[PDB]
RNA sequence: CAUGGAAGUCGGAAUCCGCUAAGGACUGUGUAACAACUCACCUGCCGAAUGUACUAGCCCUGAAAAUGGAUGGCGCUCAAGC
């Protein structure tokens, strides 16, 4: 069973701007500019209406379509993420010993280090290096909030990974001991 | 307030199912006093829903409050 | 101590969870079929009994 | 399918025999309220509302027992009921219009218009201060009655309700949200 | 009906009708018990397929031995495989 058309369609809104080439999309608005790059999935672009982009596979097999929507999902969270942004929020949990962090500033470079103590109670310092043009802020709303803020979600979101897998206990029952960072929340800066 | 004759004091730690009643026109006088609380049209309804009530009683003798609810043939007053 | 809804979101990543029965792997709660490629993709799946 | 079944023969039935129709636009009203206008309207004129019929009125429509009823086609659209009645258009016209509750807020409810608390005195328990602390409300207990000195402001017209005040719009008895039938056109009056 | 109390929700056995498209002698939580919340169920959006078992073709798990190693070798993927 081969199939000989299948299309889906993405609006665009009046405020930003994008172009394709060769499989090379860029997206540029009023928060930024993003760069990516489709060169491995063999997809036909077109410009449907004045304000919304098509995109099509010709022949292909159920595995083939299958790949198609990925493109259109990766695409629009894009175009959300160069016009709002994103906001992730992170929550310390301890028992009986605190754990201190540290998000000290820009280290001569744009990225971002996190400095993790006190964990359940080891002298270890860990050291985390963010990905860059991610933005990590201790928060003055209330108490017990760690902020992650960007333009793109796939930095943002491993960002939030890494600093979760970083904090693991070790031959213990984890049932028992849930001490560590996870994440609770995810949203848009505006709104 | 039938349940087959008074309920003898402390005797109600075993079972309790003698509360046979009779099936006759005092259970619909009875309803009168509910008078149809809930819509019931012109209470024909609720005739048959207070017949049907005492469904642990199964009526009198051989008669069933069900089967007597559910057979309309008796006079609406 | 530790407050409930903390508790529940800390739990949330590691009690509620499922267990295939060929090769010890962890699934998502609403898992059908074990995706490691040694036990088959099989479906031989049990809960994580929690900790009480 | 017993209930269709008998809805098809229900339906044709009312349909020849009462001429005139009153088309009703009801939306997220409570139970309770159909039942209190039904027990109101039960001597006179029965109500009755159902799934959108897309073709069910277009077989009306093509045989010729009323030519006005492929006139009426267009008019569905979604959850829009109606009324059989052998009463005047006139006195038809706010019959229905009665028994509007006033719904409260559901924890998060835009408010259409600003909501504002006069000053007064509560009269009740001072025990809940607690409430009144937890929003900063400037609160003066008076001969063990909560007083509001100073109105605050409580939301914004149009932005959402803050949980803890929509908790209090309860006991309060204050909400925006006043739920009644609506009315819609009928037979392009 | 027993009952501090158990208005469905220690419990025993029954399990009906009203009005609706549907909303229960109750689907749980909750609670002294209720209420409340939810659930079931129908409708508000929608816009054409779905669900449940079985059958057989290829591929994969099941598949662990000793000097370095053999579809005859290099190599081969709309095959140079079936
Ligand atoms: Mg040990
Ligand atoms: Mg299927
Ligand atoms: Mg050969
Ligand atoms: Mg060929
Ligand atoms: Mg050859
Ligand atoms: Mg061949
Ligand atoms: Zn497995």
């Amino acid at each position: 069973m081969r199939y000989i058309h299948s299309e889906e369609t993405i609006p665009v809104p009046e405020n930003l701007k994008v172009s394709i080439k060769s499989r090379l999309v860029t997206v540029e608005g009023p928060r930024g500019k993003l760069q990516k790059d489709l060169s491995h999935i063999a997809v036909n672009f077109s410009v449907v209406k004045k304000g919304v982009i098509g995109l099509e596979i010709h022949h292909g097999s159920r595995k083939d379509v299958a790949a198609l929507r990925t493109v259109r999902t990766i695409i629009n969270n894009m175009i959300i993420g160069v016009t709002k942004g994103f906001k992730y929020k992170m929550r310390y949990v301890y028992a009986h010993f605190p754990i201190n962090v540290n998000v000290e500033k820009n280290a001569e470079t744009g990225c971002y280090e996190v400095e993790i103590r006190n964990f359940i109670g080891e002298k270890i310092v860990r050291k985390v290096v963010m990905a860059p043009g991610v933005e990590v802020e201790i928060s003055k709303a209330q108490k017990d909030e760690l902020i992650l803020s960007g333009n793109s979600l796939e930095a943002v979101s491993q960002s939030a990974a890494d600093i979760q897998q970083i904090c693991k206990v070790r031959n213990k029952d984890i049932r028992k001991f849930l001490d560590g960072i996870y994440v609770s929340e995810k949203g848009n800066i505006v709104e | 307030a039938l349940k087959e004759p008074p309920r003898d004091r402390k005797k109600e730690k075993n079972i309790k199912h003698n509360k046979s009643v009779s099936l006759d026109e005092i259970i619909e006088i009875a309803r009168t006093m509910r008078f149809k609380s809930f819509s019931k049209d012109l209470k024909g309804g609720v005739k048959e829903i207070l017949g049907t009530a005492f469904s642990v009683g199964c009526q009198v003798d051989g008669k069933s409050p069900k089967a007597i609810s559910d057979a309309i043939e008796a006079g609406e007053i | 101590i530790i407050e409930p809804s903390l508790k529940a979101l800390a739990s949330k990543f590691n009690c509620d969870k499922m267990i295939c029965r060929k090769c010890y792997a962890r699934l998502p709660p609403r898992a059908t079929n074990c995706r490691k490629r040694k036990c088959g993709h099989s479906n031989q799946l049990r809960p994580k009994k929690k900790l009480k | 399918s017993g209930n269709k079944a008998g809805y098809f023969d229900k339906l044709k039935g009312l349909l020849e025999e009462y001429p005139s129709i009153f088309v009703v636009s009801v939306d997220n009203v409570s139970s309770q309220q159909m039942h209190e206008i039904r027990k109101a309207l039960r001597g006179q004129g029965v109500v009755l509302m159902g799934k959108n019929t897309m073709v069910r009125r277009a077989l009306k429509t093509f045989m010729p027992d009323h030519p006005e009823y492929e006139r009426l086609l267009p008019f569905v659209k979604g959850n829009v009921g109606f009324v059989f009645t052998n009463g005047d258009l006139k006195e038809v016209r706010e019959k229905i219009l009665s028994n509007r509750i006033k719904a409260p807020a559901r924890a998060g409810a835009i408010a259409p218009v600003d909501v504002w608390v006069p000053a007064g005195n509560t009269g009740m328990e001072p025990g809940k201060t607690s409430f009144f602390q937890a929003l900063g409300i400037p609160t003066k207990i008076a001969r063990g009655t909560i007083e509001i000195t100073t109105d605050i402001k409580l939301v914004e017209a149009g932005a959402k309700v803050g949980p803890s005040e929509a908790t209090l719009l309860n006991m309060l008895n204050i909400s925006p949200f006043t739920y009644g039938m609506g009315i819609a056109q009928v037979y392009d009056q």
